[PDB]
């Protein structure tokens, strides 16, 4: 057909070609673009790790103090979570875990870091995980730290995120039509008196705008600070720190699936064609 | 309008525009040609550069 | 042959004449300007002839 | 190529100065424009005139 | 990849306003994702609200914006714009900025006076309003110029004896630029999204008056007891009394490590509210036909 | 897509120039190309002091470029888009880390002047390159500085409130992840000038803009919570001063804070994703 004819300069090779001449110029055919990300290797402790996580699970890898160690554990919000309940939901933080003690010692302080505050800047995010071998010792994980998730293999397997619906908090739902072309994620730390938190955001708007709905959203979690307490050794004056953990395509919405263990149920909101893009701490 | 102590000495520049000649004599420099090659410096989906 | 310089202020190493248009005490004059007789004083451009 | 003197002043060597020499590479560069959708239409087929 | 958007009008454009629309090519207009409506800045900035130059900051700054190229009648083209491309745009703004500075580039509100901006369209029930595409110093000074406006022009009408109103509007008043002072368009009203900013603003103001390094109290002390330097100059050789009574203790160090970290991070977070608005960095703008290679930071 | 930019050198070179690229075939260059405008080195100049922010704004004006070979009439460099990925070695004078860190800063060299000039005295370039160090230590060297600044100054002002040895235990030592580095020492003099008359200013502002800003909401709670916060002591001194001279000092007082705010953004934000130490070098992208 004619659309068949119209076919030769639309088939592949983003970009173009000059196709005859005294040089020839550009080429692209046998490559149809789409950037593959690089890749994150980490290698964690057996015992830091549960097989039986999916994929798809933004992790948090604090950086080891220490000089004299190779490796380097990571943790999830729902370990983050059990081990916040550790250094003092929670049915399902049990669930998963058994001992939080090498957790807990794994970092070297972890009282003394929510002491000083500055839990934000020793947490770096390395977005969602993909790449998972399982080993009773030293196993190695890889995560697509920026650009879109996509599986390692030449199987070239998008990858949902699952990311737990009881600890994301919506903000278009809770502020109840700028662009709902981008769909940005947030990941955000939260400090409180009984123990913190970290807490996701899913928003349409854009990146810088962004912070001042949150401090709008989050001053009733403020109102409470202060009335109780008074920072002396002066630190603790910031609540909470958010960055940026990329995009999705929000022409497709997140479905809510089912991530369950053997113990109970537990919902889980599935993020595909995300587009990690790690940015920085930004308090509020 | 007094004279001070001390005799000055200015200095100026003057940038003039002028045409020169210039002769070289046959054969007085060796040259090698190479060949050109097209490169795309950026692209653009608007419009690519070479 | 008879005389060393016909002006003291502008000839020797610390003179009045090296003071304002040397490279080495000019650090703290904006780059912008030019000066004419910065193509006299100046060390480098003298010891590189 | 001396000549040879005729007193003998000084003993006329051969001189033979062995002189390398520098290759000055230069390169040339410009740019030039091409449109996105004449690159497109170049690729197309013509069917109607 | 596509950029191409097209979208359509709904009835005849008329040809009295094909010109200026051929005139106005290779703007910047705001999107709203096509519809007719909003696609522009007429539906947040009307005639009928105070321009409070802050709603219609954040709808620009929430959405993606959008470069008008062709013009026909009952479609017009349109494309968005996608970080990783170097979208050339013309500066065709009726107050004039060269970018002789070659920075980063800034888009703002029109506060340069509503008739700069506009286009009426008899076609349709919509009227177009432009964004104001300007450089980043002359960006940021004018957005803390309308800032303190807003802020002072209140208070000044607080005053009950207001024997200068026209103080600030001729102090404040006009923007600073080498080339000439162009006057702005100034509201009379902050409006509440403007109250919300200083709002937020005097949170972080009142936060980081908390901490002050005591040992720069004592320079500034010996500098104005130094010569008065031309940076001194709003001093006139003058010690306020507030740093003269905040000096009643010594200088010390253990402090002033947790005073500097807290203002790093209070800081950024201050310039993370200051850098607002979608941001362009610029590649080799072209001076002698006014067009600029630039993608989105 | 081919992103190398070759700078043609003018003159022909000798072995100390091959032996100082090749010591620095790592580390990252501005650009404008042209042999003469191509580092730091018209900001370096020896012909004035060598200024800070001036740097700065310098920097973050043209683009970044990694250097990637040299040739004895070629010098062969590759710029930087934020669309792709690229590497990154170390190869600098200090060697401090790059300890799998998230975010990384480009900072002008502030250890010091020839630390990383490498000097040619064949074209007087004396190309410059900035110093790549990640993040925290990028902050916690800036504030040490700053301090470093204000403390030589007030000691030079009135030698009777400071001294030395109890800054050079405290302030001379950066420590980061197990690793305890060294540093000590009229850019910063103009660094420190800004800060002193920013945080001069500052109580004046704060107040003027807390009067101001304090009874539109009739009642919040987060208004009360946020006006009991400051000091005592910083709410007396408004309406004796005009209003010509306030705001002119509530000018100058948002602008150096917006400069100042950019400013302590640590430049051009680098980030590194996978460092290999065995090799040192690491993946980066510009973000």
């Amino acid at each position: 057909l004619s659309a068949a004819a119209v076919w030769r300069a639309g088939l592949l090779a983003p970009g173009e070609v000059a196709v005859a001449g005294g040089g020839s110029g550009g080429g692209s055919f046998s490559w149809s673009g789409w950037r593959p990300p690089v890749f994150g290797d980490f290698l964690i402790h057996a015992s830091s790790f549960n097989n039986a996580e999916a994929t798809g699970t933004p992790l948090f890898q604090f950086k080891q103090s220490d000089p004299f160690s190779g490796v380097d554990a990571v943790f999830t919000p729902l370990s983050l979570f059990i081990l916040m309940n550790h250094g003092r939901l929670t049915r399902m933080a049990n669930l998963l875990y058994d001992s939080p003690a090498t957790l807990a010692d794994l970092v070297p302080d972890f009282g003394r870091l929510v002491a000083d505050r500055r839990f934000h800047n020793f947490i770096t995010p390395v977005g969602p995980l993909v790449e998972n071998i399982k080993s009773t010792y030293l196993n190695k994980i890889t995560t697509v730290v920026h650009g879109p998730v996509v599986s390692k293999a030449i199987p070239r397997s998008t990858v949902k995120v699952t990311v737990p619906q009881e600890a994301f908090v919506d903000l278009d739902a809770w502020l109840s039509q700028p662009c709902p072309a981008d769909a940005r994620l947030y990941v955000a730390l939260t400090y409180e008196e009984a123990g913190p938190r970290f807490t996701f955001f899913q928003s349409s708007r854009g990146h810088c705008q962004i912070m001042n709905i949150l401090r709008i959203y989050y001053s009733p979690s403020i109102m409470h600070r202060y009335a109780v307490v008074q920072p002396l050794h002066i630190e603790e004056l910031t609540f909470g720190a958010v960055a940026c953990l990329g995009t999705f395509s929000a022409t497709d919405g997140w479905r809510r699936s089912a991530f369950n263990y053997r113990g109970s149920s537990l919902p889980v909101v599935e993020i595909d064609s995300f587009y990690s893009n790690v940015s920085d701490w930004e308090v509020i | 309008k007094i004279h001070p102590g001390v005799a000055m000495t200015v200095v100026r520049t003057d940038e003039i525009l002028s045409e020169n000649i210039l002769f070289s004599s046959r054969a007085s420099t060796s040259m090698f040609i190479g060949t050109p090659n097209v490169s795309r410096r950026e692209a653009r989906v608007d419009a690519v550069t070479f | 042959e008879y005389r060393s310089t016909v002006n003291p202020w502008a000839s020797q190493l610390g003179s009045l004449g090296d003071i304002m248009y040397n490279s080495s005490y000019r650090q703290t004059a904006v780059p912008g300007l030019y000066s004419p007789c910065r193509a006299f004083f100046n060390k480098e451009e003298l010891l590189r002839n | 190529p001396t000549i040879a003197h005729g007193d003998g002043r000084r003993p006329s060597k051969q001189r033979t100065f062995i002189v390398v020499k520098n290759c000055h590479k230069h390169h040339i560069s410009t740019e030039m424009e091409l449109s996105m959708l004449d690159l497109e239409i170049l690729h197309s087929i013509p069917e109607t005139p | 990849m596509d950029l191409k958007v097209v979208v359509s009008l709904s009835s005849r454009l008329y040809t009295d306003e094909i010109a200026k629309m051929q005139q106005r090519i290779g703007c910047i207009l705001p999107l709203a994702s096509q519809n007719v409506q909003g696609l522009g800045l007429g539906q947040v900035y009307s005639l009928e609200t105070v321009p409070d130059y802050v709603s219609m900051y954040n709808y620009l700054s929430d959405c993606t914006l959008a470069v008008l190229d062709e013009v026909s009648v009952d479609s017009l083209i349109l494309t968005k714009i996608v970080p990783g491309q170097t979208y050339a745009i013309k500066n065709k703004y009726q107050p004039f900025f060269q970018w002789h500075g070659t920075g980063s580039l800034s888009v703002m509100p029109p506060v340069f006076g509503r008739e700069h901006a506009t286009v009426k369209l008899e076609s349709n029930d919509v009227d177009i309003v432009f964004p104001m595409v300007l450089p980043t110093p002359i960006a940021e000074e004018v957005l803390q110029k309308i800032l303190l406006f807003n802020v002072y022009s209140r208070v000044v009408m607080q005053a009950p004896g207001n024997a200068d109103m026209l103080d600030v509007h001729m102090h404040l008043g006009s923007v600073s630029y080498l080339g000439h002072h162009y006057e702005l368009a100034l509201p009379e009203v902050p409006g509440p999204l403007g109250l919300a900013l200083l709002d937020n603003l005097s949170l972080y103001f009142c936060i980081m008056v908390t901490l002050l390094p005591r040992a720069s109290m004592r320079l500034v002390r010996g500098l104005i007891r130094h010569e008065h330097h031309d940076l001194l100059n709003l001093f006139q050789e003058m010690v306020p009394d507030e740093i003269a009574r905040i000096d009643l203790d010594d200088l010390s160090v253990a402090d002033d490590l947790s005073r500097m970290r807290v203002m790093m991070t209070y800081l950024q977070s201050l310039a993370s509210l200051f850098n607002l608005g979608p941001r362009l960095a610029t590649a080799a703008y072209s001076q002698e036909t006014l067009t600029a290679t630039c993608w989105l930071r």
